[PDB]
RNA sequence: CGAUGUCGGCUCGUCGCAUCCUGGGGCUGAAGAAGGUCCCAAGGGUUGGGCUGUUCGCCCAUUAAAGCGGCACGCGAGCUGGGUUCAGAACGUCGUGAGACAGUUCGGUCUCUAUCCGCCACGGGCGCAGGAGGCUUGAGGGGGGCUCUUCCUAGUACGAGAGGACCGGAAGGGACGCACCUCUGGUUUCCCAGCUGUCCCUCCAGGGGCAUAAGCUGGGUAGCCAUGUGCGGAAGGGAUAACCGCUGAAAGCAUCUAAGCGGGAAGCCCGCCCCAAGAUGAGGCCUCCCGGCAGCCGGUAAGGACCCGGGAAGACCACCCGGUGGAUGGGCCGGGGGUGUAAGCGCCGCGAGGCGUUGAGCCGACCGGUCCCAAUCGUCCGAGGUCU
RNA sequence: GAAUGCCGGCAUGAGUAACGAUAAAGAGGGUGAGAAUCCCUCUCGCCGUAAGCCCAAGGGUUCCUACGCAAUGGUCGUCAG
């Protein structure tokens, strides 16, 4: 028997593809189904993601914001069906895999250290370039 | 602590009975296919040097 | 109530494990007083018992 | 406990098993086999082979990787253009241990060769 | 995880800046007060003339937490702070505005004023 | 009173009514019943089951004799779910469904010779104020000269773990019966590919 | 007195019940709710902190409750050493003085190796009349045993009102326990990267040693883990405690009792989980083995051991898997995963650098595949079955 | 027959604690009855205001060489103060 396939094929029933590719130091818009009273509605949180911890179905991201002068740090499955969509709205080029360091940066250390990532900003206006 | 100590010597009977586990076990040797020379299993025979039937080693 | 523990100085494998010290305390008042003078719980039984005497003797004064 | 946890400590800190290790892959790579303890043979093999293999790749980035463990210019001549052809169309495997049959009289230790296969 | 000792921002305008928690009111012996419990603590900051005054014990709900708290969904949120708002034996808000955001827990453990306040919930 | 023999092949979790749930997944089915236990013969009821195929050459004389009988294909594991009378020939995880709760027996992981703060959470001693050589050691291990001896059962240092463990009332997220999979919802003993019982629970 | 180490603390408990809480009950100056008091009850539980060496006690904030005692006021061959109880020094006091004080004050050496009993774990031997491979029964023993809040019943009974139920249901917690690692969060001694100084390889580039037993730093798989996840306390059955009865004499009435019968506790017995036939009272079932002279000798059968490759098994031992008719480990390959765009070259810049090739290169353990390397070849034990 | 007696011998503890700085080792060759421990070579590590070099005190042949390994060397020893 192999194990790891049996898992796979267990998770296969959940996996998702449709949404988009990012990386850490991507601004990131999650649209995330939220249940309040007596509703459910969608909410938005978008700020950088700092970090995917990579588990195959079970990858997680982290998206950090400042929401009115407080820090604030949400934890996704990647493949939570509650994620409606996830938006980029800029590419930033990090230097590591986790940016754990921007949490002691002011504003303006952050927006110097994750400068635009011109080269994957150039590849998605080349998609969505539709026929 | 505060320097544990013997109560009792030991008697002849109670020490060669913890002795009671101490035999030695005998080498456990078969013959080499080769020279038929005794030695144990799965090491180089050290007489002719061979192993697997093909000569390995300067004896 | 009348509550006994050990003394808090001097007094040797004595002090350590007897309980000559003695604090009596009136219920209704709230006065407490105590006693450690000597090395009997009866002697500072005693003293104890003469301290809250004259405490609720100045009270009953003070009214 | 040690669940699952690969690779023999063999009563040495990181930097000196490193060495270990390294200089005992020069002294196959140079005599082609060796006589050393059974547990040290038994960690030689993944350790040459990866070095062994590498060679056969061939290219500039082998030869510095493998250099950075093997050191000696020479050796590594000695191992891509010498070693490693031997070995073209074998797919691992590159070094055998076989048991000797007597111990060492010092201490005991069980002995073993290494060797760089056919 | 808030315990004695602890001290915690207070995201309100009652005059209080920093309190300490003294105690979580949680059973008889909980270790930890998270997002929605209740505190007791001590005024260790104030602003002056506030409506409360530094020696003042207090009551307060913890509505953000260091450490992220767990979420049916797989989710998990943390903040930067550790913050709390004070409140009467009615569990109602003892000041009349809250700062900066709040866990949404808070609705579910009966917290309405508070989470209508704030000035985002997440 | 149902049961079934399986293997722990891993944990993940899935997504039921926006909830993660964690799920171990154990591979269950398919269970040749070997031999029944009646009380006629026996003096219980049960059902012996076999569980994953063997190699025949590994299966001696005795054992081949004993599956002989049974009609039955040389197995890896022979183990017997008691009160158990299954009406086929074979028992698989269709016996098990969805919302069904059930009590899992593994072999737990073994410590080896564990020190006593991991085996009974004892408190050790300080790590600094003076304390010597005694940071993770018991203590008192009893009074003085009464009752001038050690209880038996005293909590020491010894092997802990690799040991029989049941984990009761657990319930069964899914079953996937073309690949003989379970669902249970939870933490199930012992390491993946270790030998698990799955059975009916015994709670109300 | 040829030595029985002492206060307090820590650790680890265990026992008693004159019961602090929880469970059951009688009386109440018990309307309800909440109390008071007494009876039954020791299963479990019985918080954190300020002060002081303190036990004790006072206080803060809680709680169902913050119980009282025994065990050399349990426990220093388990720890501590703040207090008392050596030598120094000082204050007050006493003494002419040397000195002295159940008076105070600052300081002041706590001993690596467990023989026996005992205890926690693990084996070897023999036995369990024939010898083996599996699977079991459970005598007996251990574990566990807690509790709160909210909601419905119902703002109903009760009550002038404020308040506010019995019974019966539901939901969610605290602490504890067992297991687990999918998530959260740790570590991850060389898995990746960056950095300084120096010495070296080979001058550049690229690398290596050392700066710790990782030089420092940023990260980090498996594994082991809690702060993280699952689940447990039951249900139910039986016999009882106090207590409440039915029927009922002695004793025309009465009486729970003398003949009988019933109800009745978190407690008792079972039930749940774990151990367990050395249970010498050694149990049961399925299957396999069939010559020299109640002994002995030899060679074998079923089968087992040795030896070897190993293992979330493990101190050794044991256990478990595999041993070429084989995927056991090592290599190699694919995947996962970590790191985060190698070297080389090309282009831009005077240059440090930047850009492309490029999610590149490197790459422990995880999931698989593949006989390339190694488990070669073998050897030894092991029945011949006691009598009525 | 005892004096924690005196001298001596031999037991128990026990194949147990320990083998004296955690600066570190590996391989090839030689010698030899015998080699992890002696010699040689290559690789690795450590000291380098020293763990290197010179002088004084103290020590008193320990210096060099040949031939040796019973004991001394905390193992071994063909080596050595
Ligand atoms: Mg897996
Ligand atoms: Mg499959
Ligand atoms: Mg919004
Ligand atoms: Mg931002
Ligand atoms: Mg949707
Ligand atoms: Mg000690
Ligand atoms: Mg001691
Ligand atoms: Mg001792
Ligand atoms: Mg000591
Ligand atoms: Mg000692
Ligand atoms: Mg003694
Ligand atoms: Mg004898
Ligand atoms: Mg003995
Ligand atoms: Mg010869
Ligand atoms: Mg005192
Ligand atoms: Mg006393
Ligand atoms: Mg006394
Ligand atoms: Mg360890
Ligand atoms: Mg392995
Ligand atoms: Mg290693
Ligand atoms: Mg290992
Ligand atoms: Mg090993
Ligand atoms: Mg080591
Ligand atoms: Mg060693
Ligand atoms: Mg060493
Ligand atoms: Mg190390
Ligand atoms: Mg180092
Ligand atoms: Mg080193
Ligand atoms: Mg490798
Ligand atoms: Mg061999
Ligand atoms: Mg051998
Ligand atoms: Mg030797
Ligand atoms: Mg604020
Ligand atoms: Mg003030
Ligand atoms: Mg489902
Ligand atoms: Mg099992
Ligand atoms: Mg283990
Ligand atoms: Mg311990
Ligand atoms: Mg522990
Ligand atoms: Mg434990
Ligand atoms: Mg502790
Ligand atoms: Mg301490
Ligand atoms: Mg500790
Ligand atoms: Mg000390
Ligand atoms: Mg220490
Ligand atoms: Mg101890
Ligand atoms: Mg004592
Ligand atoms: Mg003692
Ligand atoms: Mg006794
Ligand atoms: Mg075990
Ligand atoms: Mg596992
Ligand atoms: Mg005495
Ligand atoms: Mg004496
Ligand atoms: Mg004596
Ligand atoms: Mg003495
Ligand atoms: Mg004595
Ligand atoms: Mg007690
Ligand atoms: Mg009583
Ligand atoms: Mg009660
Ligand atoms: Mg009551
Ligand atoms: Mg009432
Ligand atoms: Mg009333
Ligand atoms: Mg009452
Ligand atoms: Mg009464
Ligand atoms: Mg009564
Ligand atoms: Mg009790
Ligand atoms: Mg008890
Ligand atoms: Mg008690
Ligand atoms: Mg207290
Ligand atoms: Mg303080
Ligand atoms: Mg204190
Ligand atoms: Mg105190
Ligand atoms: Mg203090
Ligand atoms: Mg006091
Ligand atoms: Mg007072
Ligand atoms: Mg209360
Ligand atoms: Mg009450
Ligand atoms: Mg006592
Ligand atoms: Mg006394
Ligand atoms: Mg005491
Ligand atoms: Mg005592
Ligand atoms: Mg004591
Ligand atoms: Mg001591
Ligand atoms: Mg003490
Ligand atoms: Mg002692
Ligand atoms: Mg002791
Ligand atoms: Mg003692
Ligand atoms: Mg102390
Ligand atoms: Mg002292
Ligand atoms: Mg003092
Ligand atoms: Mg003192
Ligand atoms: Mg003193
Ligand atoms: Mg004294
Ligand atoms: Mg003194
Ligand atoms: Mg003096
Ligand atoms: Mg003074
Ligand atoms: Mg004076
Ligand atoms: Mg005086
Ligand atoms: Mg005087
Ligand atoms: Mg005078
Ligand atoms: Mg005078
Ligand atoms: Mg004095
Ligand atoms: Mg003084
Ligand atoms: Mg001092
Ligand atoms: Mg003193
Ligand atoms: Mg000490
Ligand atoms: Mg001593
Ligand atoms: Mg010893
Ligand atoms: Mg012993
Ligand atoms: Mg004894
Ligand atoms: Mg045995
Ligand atoms: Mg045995
Ligand atoms: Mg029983
Ligand atoms: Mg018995
Ligand atoms: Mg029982
Ligand atoms: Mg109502
Ligand atoms: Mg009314
Ligand atoms: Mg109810
Ligand atoms: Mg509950
Ligand atoms: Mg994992
Ligand atoms: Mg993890
Ligand atoms: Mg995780
Ligand atoms: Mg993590
Ligand atoms: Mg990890
Ligand atoms: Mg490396
Ligand atoms: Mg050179
Ligand atoms: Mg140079
Ligand atoms: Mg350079
Ligand atoms: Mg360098
Ligand atoms: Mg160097
Ligand atoms: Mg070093
Ligand atoms: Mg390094
Ligand atoms: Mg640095
Ligand atoms: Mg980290
Ligand atoms: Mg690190
Ligand atoms: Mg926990
Ligand atoms: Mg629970
Ligand atoms: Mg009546
Ligand atoms: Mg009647
Ligand atoms: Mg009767
Ligand atoms: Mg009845
Ligand atoms: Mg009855
Ligand atoms: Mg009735
Ligand atoms: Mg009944
Ligand atoms: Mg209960
Ligand atoms: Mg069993
Ligand atoms: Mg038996
Ligand atoms: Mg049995
Ligand atoms: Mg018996
Ligand atoms: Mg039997
Ligand atoms: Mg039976
Ligand atoms: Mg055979
Ligand atoms: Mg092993
Ligand atoms: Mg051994
Ligand atoms: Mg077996
Ligand atoms: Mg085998
Ligand atoms: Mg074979
Ligand atoms: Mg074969
Ligand atoms: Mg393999
Ligand atoms: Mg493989
Ligand atoms: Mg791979
Ligand atoms: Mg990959
Ligand atoms: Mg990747
Ligand atoms: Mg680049
Ligand atoms: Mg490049
Ligand atoms: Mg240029
Ligand atoms: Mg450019
Ligand atoms: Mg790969
Ligand atoms: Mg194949
Ligand atoms: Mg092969
Ligand atoms: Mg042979
Ligand atoms: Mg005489
Ligand atoms: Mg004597
Ligand atoms: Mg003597
Ligand atoms: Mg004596
Ligand atoms: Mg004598
Ligand atoms: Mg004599
Ligand atoms: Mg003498
Ligand atoms: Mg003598
Ligand atoms: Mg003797
Ligand atoms: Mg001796
Ligand atoms: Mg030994
Ligand atoms: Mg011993
Ligand atoms: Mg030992
Ligand atoms: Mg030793
Ligand atoms: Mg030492
Ligand atoms: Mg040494
Ligand atoms: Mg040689
Ligand atoms: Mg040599
Ligand atoms: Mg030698
Ligand atoms: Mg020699
Ligand atoms: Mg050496
Ligand atoms: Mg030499
Ligand atoms: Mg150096
Ligand atoms: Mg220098
Ligand atoms: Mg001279
Ligand atoms: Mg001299
Ligand atoms: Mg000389
Ligand atoms: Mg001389
Ligand atoms: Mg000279
Ligand atoms: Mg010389
Ligand atoms: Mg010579
Ligand atoms: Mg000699
Ligand atoms: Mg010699
Ligand atoms: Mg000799
Ligand atoms: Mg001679
Ligand atoms: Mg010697
Ligand atoms: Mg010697
Ligand atoms: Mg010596
Ligand atoms: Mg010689
Ligand atoms: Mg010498
Ligand atoms: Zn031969």
């Amino acid at each position: 028997m192999n194990r790891g396939a049996l898992i796979k094929l267990v998770e296969s029933r959940y996996v998702r593809t449709d949404l988009p590719e990012f990386r850490p130091g991507d601004t990131v818009r999650v649209s995330y189904k939220v249940k309040e009273g007596n509703r459910t509605r969608i909410q938005d949180f978008e700020g950088i993601v700092i970090r995917i911890r990579r588990n195959g179905f079970n990858t997680t991201f982290t998206v950090r914001k400042v929401s009115y002068g407080v820090g604030v740090e949400r934890i996704f499955p990647l493949h939570s069906p509650l994620i409606q969509k996830i938006d980029i709205v800029q590419r930033g080029r990090a230097r590591r895999a986790k940016l754990y360091f921007i949490r002691n940066l002011s504003d303006r250390e952050i927006r110097r250290k994750l400068r635009a990532d011109r080269k994957r900003i150039d590849q998605d206006r080349a998609a969505e370039r539709a026929a | 602590a505060k320097h544990p100590v013997p109560k009792k010597k030991t008697s002849k009977a109670r020490r060669d009975a913890r002795r009671s586990h101490h035999a030695l076990t005998p080498p456990t040797l078969v013959p080499c296919p080769e020279c038929k020379a005794m030695k144990p299993p799965h090491t180089v025979c050290p007489e002719c040097g061979y192993y697997a039937g093909r000569k390995v080693l300067e004896v | 109530r009348i509550d006994v523990y050990r003394t808090s100085g001097a007094g040797g494998q004595h002090v350590n494990r007897t309980e000559s010290a003695v604090r009596i305390t009136h219920i209704p008042t709230g006065i407490v007083t105590q006693c450690q003078n000597d090395r009997s719980q009866h002697k500072n039984k005693d003293q104890a018992m003469k301290q809250m005497k004259a405490k609720l003797y100045e009270l009953e004064m003070q009214k | 406990m040690r669940h699952l946890k690969s690779g023999r400590k063999l009563n040495r800190h990181s930097s000196h098993r490193l060495a270990l290790y390294r200089n005992q892959a020069k002294s196959l790579l140079t005599h082609g086999r060796i006589t050393t303890t059974v547990p040290k043979a038994k960690e030689l093999r993944g350790f040459v082979d990866h070095l062994i293999h590498l060679a056969k790749r061939g290219d500039l980035h082998a030869r510095r990787l493998v250099l950075r463990d093997l050191q000696d210019v020479k050796l590594v001549r000695k191992l891509f253009d010498e070693i490693a052809p031997r070995y073209r169309d074998r797919q691992g495997g590159y070094t055998r241990v076989l048991k000797l049959a007597e111990r060492r009289r010092g201490d005991g230790a069980p002995l073993a060769l290494v060797e760089l296969v056919e | 995880m808030i315990q004695p000792q602890t001290y915690l921002e207070v995201a309100d305008n009652t005059g209080a800046r920093k309190i300490m928690c003294i105690r979580v009111l949680k059973g008889s012996n909980a270790k930890y007060a998270t997002v929605g419990d209740v505190i007791v603590a001590s005024v260790k900051e104030a602003i002056p003339r506030g409506a409360v005054k530094e020696g003042d014990v207090v009551k307060a709900v913890v509505v953000r937490t260091k450490k992220e708290i767990k979420r049916p969904d797989g989710s998990a949120i943390r903040f930067d702070d550790n913050a709390a708002v004070i409140i009467n034996n009615q569990l109602e808000p003892r000041g009349t505005r809250v700062f900066g955001p709040v866990a949404r827990e808070l609705r579910e453990k009966g917290f309405m004023k508070i989470v209508s306040l704030a000035p985002e919930v997440l | 009173m149902k049961g079934i023999l399986g293997v722990k092949v891993g944990m993940t979790r899935i997504f039921r009514d926006d909830r993660a749930v964690p799920v171990t997944v154990i591979l269950a089915g398919p269970c040749p019943v070997v031999q029944r236990r009646t009380p006629e013969k026996d003096g219980y009821t049960a059902v012996q089951l076999g569980f994953l195929p063997q190699n025949p050459k590994r299966v001696n004389r005795p054992l081949k004799g004993h599956f002989a009988k049974a009609g039955v294909e040389p197995v890896r594991i022979l183990r017997e779910i008691r009160d158990f009378n299954p009406e086929g020939d074979t028992v698989t995880v269709e016996i098990f469904k969805p919302g069904e709760r059930v009590d899992v027996t593994g072999t737990s992981k073994g410590r080896g010779f564990a020190g006593v703060m991991k085996r009974w959470n004892f408190a050790g001693g300080p790590d600094s104020h003076g304390a010597h050589k005694i940071h993770r050691h018991p203590g008192s291990i009893g009074n003085r000269k009464t009752p001038g001896r050690v209880y038996k059962g005293k909590k020491m240092a010894g092997h802990y773990g690799a040991e029989r463990v049941t984990v009761m009332n657990l319930e069964v997220v899914d079953v996937i019966p073309e690949e003989n999979l379970l669902l249970v919802k939870g933490a199930v003993p012992g390491p993946n590919g270790g030998l698990v019982i799955v059975r009916e629970t015994k709670k109300a």
